């Protein structure tokens, strides 16, 4: 018994949907707001994923993507395929069958533009401004819209380095 | 293994805390220039490692010894940086600070809502946990490779 | 384990202070949260009888949610004159990443709301009728009286 | 196992002797394709990769010389840029040539110079009272010796990780300093070492520490 710990974050991040919502009508707010709160979600997160896994850092980008899939391996407990993979390999899918930030809060959120991954951005996007990846996020599919299943394409840019010592 | 002192600088390169257990010599000049200083040290040192090594650095720098001390140094991917001090005779200590910044730093700062990162740390409790985790297995030395 | 993602995200959760509502979190947090609670209690030490009523503690349903949310039950659980109650915790886990001096209380309440306002039952002391408020004295020593919202 | 850079600095630090024993450094071959995985930024005139590492490849590791056209600084020596030819996808496929960028004699000095304040400065202020300056740096693939001669002289020798007894090693290049320096007081304190008796018999003592056993001090 009590085997899934977990389904109280598919609630609470529908609470902070809701009261972001009730507090501005637009639908593009909850989604920038929510976005930016994640990403330092993922500033306070990468710090233990790389204290555990003690990876080096992800000079490269497959390896990249095996420790993006692991951090979601170990808190959210979902398997990314890594998919569609570009000609010059810069960027990746990511094939979530099942949404690991929610269990099945709803296939309609009574009208669109409602982003429900950008914590999941911020998860994605916080992490490599931590492991100094000046790196894009957006999502070229998702399952709760209407689809069958959930791909997101992230696209590094410039190698973050530290400047003037 | 008890040690000397511990520095903890971000990315950027401000200071985010100082540790002091058996610092002897006390310095004239501002732990702030002194910490300055110790982030020129760690990363020209990085700059030199990298550079006049004849093969890849994995993760560069690891540590420095002289006559009386030594000194240990930690480079997080996330671009934090530890450094320890002490004196010779210990394990090498590379798993030791590794094991410090899972079980404490990470437990005891960045887990605070009240820690901001881009500011400097200062709590009591983190000052007590590390303290007693250094205290956990505390000879002294160091002789880290 | 699954604590770090929860705590992140709650420190988040306080991190949004808009100068409108003490209550960043609404109750709709507690309901669905313990009602994912009630699927683990899908057993539960009362007996079947439709002709007979037997009572299960809101403090036993609160102390085994703990352990399975908070991981520490009650050191003092004190049992007010009215139907009412008093529960005292010397550490909080939310409270353990932060040091015991008083200098933000106002957040530990919005943390612990998790526990107010819980969808409720007819008999007193039958599992999750909750109508409670934090009342914490000291910064680990977490305190929250309930009160009973009828009568 | 070699002794891969024997250096030494003067007072003000510029790097005074650059024994560099035989290094061979690693060179890479791969016949690429249409616009490419790895990261083609350029930088300063080093057409080189900071992400997107495969194959052994590394951040330094810079073009050489496509199909044996080694390149004048970013442009081809036929006179094309490196991206004239990297839009163009008829040559394709392409055999590209990478290395680490070999430091040069006044990359190295500039290097000893850029260091020399660092042991100088070697935490002056250290916790530990009475202390020295930096005596031995050990790295992810290197560590470093400098050994102080009390005041002036600094060997720096850099050696394999594992290796054991560097500072005999150490004592003798003291020695054999002594031995040449035994001539000319017209070389200067602070002049580079141009000599090949030095080289020499450093040469004898590298073919030496090809053995480990250092023994009736080995040269």
């Amino acid at each position: 018994a009590k085997k899934v710990n977990s389904e109280f974050l598919t609630l609470t991040y529908g609470a902070l949907v809701t009261q972001m919502l009730r507090d501005f009508e637009n639908a593009e707010d909850v989604n920038k707001q929510l976005e930016r709160i994640g990403y330092n979600m993922g500033m306070r997160l990468i710090e233990d994923f790389l204290a555990r896994t003690s990876a080096p850092r992800c000079l490269e980008m497959r390896e990249t993507a095996d420790r993006i899939q692991q951090a979601f391996r170990i808190y959210l407990n979902i398997q990314p395929t890594i998919s569609n993979w570009s000609p010059a390999s810069d960027e990746f899918s990511l094939v979530f069958d099942s949404n690991p930030l929610t269990e099945f809060v709803e296939l309609p959120p009574d009208l669109t533009n409602l982003r429900y991954s950008a914590i999941l951005s911020g998860c994605i996007r916080g992490a490599l401004e931590m492991v100094q990846l000046e790196v894009q996020c957006w999502f070229v599919q998702d399952q709760l819209k209407g689809d069958n299943v959930t791909e997101l394409r992230v696209k590094f840019v410039r190698r973050l380095e530290e400047v003037i010592p | 293994m008890t040690i000397f002192n511990l520095y903890i600088f971000d990315k950027f390169g401000t200071l985010l805390h100082y540790a002091e257990w058996n610092r002897t010599k006390k310095s004239g000049i501002t732990r702030e220039e002194e910490a300055k200083l110790t982030y020129g040290m760690l990363f020209s040192i990085k700059s030199f490692v990298s550079k006049i090594s004849p093969h890849d650095p994995k993760e560069g720098f690891l540590y420095y010894k002289t006559n009386r001390y030594a000194l240990h140094y930690l480079e997080t991917p996330s671009g934090l940086k530890f450094v320890l001090n002490t004196d010779t005779t210990a394990i090498n200590v590379k798993e030791l600070l590794q094991q410090l910044y899972a079980k404490v730093w990470v437990e005891f700062v960045v887990r605070d809502p009240l820690w901001t990162p881009g500011t400097v740390v200062t709590s009591e409790l983190f000052q007590s946990k590390l303290d007693e985790f250094v205290r956990q297995s505390p000879i002294f030395g160091i002789r880290n490779i | 384990s699954e604590e770090i993602l929860f705590d992140c995200l709650h420190a988040e959760i306080v991190n949004y202070c808009l100068d409108s509502n003490k209550e960043h979190d609404l109750a709709t947090l507690e309901y669905i949260g313990f009602t994912t609670g009630y699927r683990l209690i899908e057993r539960l030490t009362r007996e079947v009888s439709r002709f007979k009523d037997e009572l299960e503690t809101m403090k036993f349903i609160c102390t085994d949610f703990w352990m399975l949310i908070y991981k520490k039950q009650v050191d003092n659980l004190r049992t007010n004159n009215h139907g009412m109650y008093v529960v005292q915790d010397k550490a909080f886990r939310f409270l353990t990443r932060i040091s015991p001096g008083t200098k933000q209380l106002e957040h530990a309440p919005k943390f612990v709301a998790f526990t107010c306002g819980l969808v409720r039952g007819a008999l007193s002391n039958l599992g999750i009728n909750s109508t409670v408020t934090a009342e914490v004295q000291s910064i680990p020593a977490c305190k929250f009286h309930i009160e009973v919202n009828r009568n | 196992m070699i002794i891969y850079g024997v250096y030494i600095v003067s007072k003000s630090g510029g790097l005074i002797f650059n024994l560099d024993n035989n290094v061979p450094r690693i060179e890479h071959e791969k016949t690429f394709t249409y616009p490419l995985d790895l990261v083609l930024d350029y930088d300063s005139k080093k057409v080189s990769v900071s992400f997107n590492r495969k194959d052994g490849i590394n951040v330094g590791h810079v073009l050489v010389a496509v199909n044996g056209m080694p390149v004048n600084g970013v442009t081809l020596d036929d006179g094309r840029d490196v991206r004239t030819t990297l839009d163009a996808p008829e040559n394709y496929p392409i055999n590209l040539k990478f290395s680490r960028p070999k430091m040069t004699t006044n990359e190295k000095i500039f290097l000893a110079s850029m260091f020399y304040p660092l042991f100088a400065i070697a935490s002056q202020l250290s916790p530990e009272p009475k202390s020295s300056g930096i005596e031995i740096l050990e790295a992810d693939t290197f560590t470093l010796h400098c050994f102080q001669t009390l005041t002036g002289i600094k060997f720096i020798i850099i050696s394999e990780t594992g290796l054991n007894g560097i500072d005999l090693l150490l004592r003798k290049v003291y020695e054999l300093y002594s031995d040449y320096v035994l001539k000319n007081p017209f070389y200067s304190l602070e002049m580079p070492i141009r000599c090949e008796l030095f080289d020499n018999k450093l040469q004898e003592l590298l073919a030496q520490v090809e053995k480990t056993g250092i023994s009736n001090i080995d040269k």
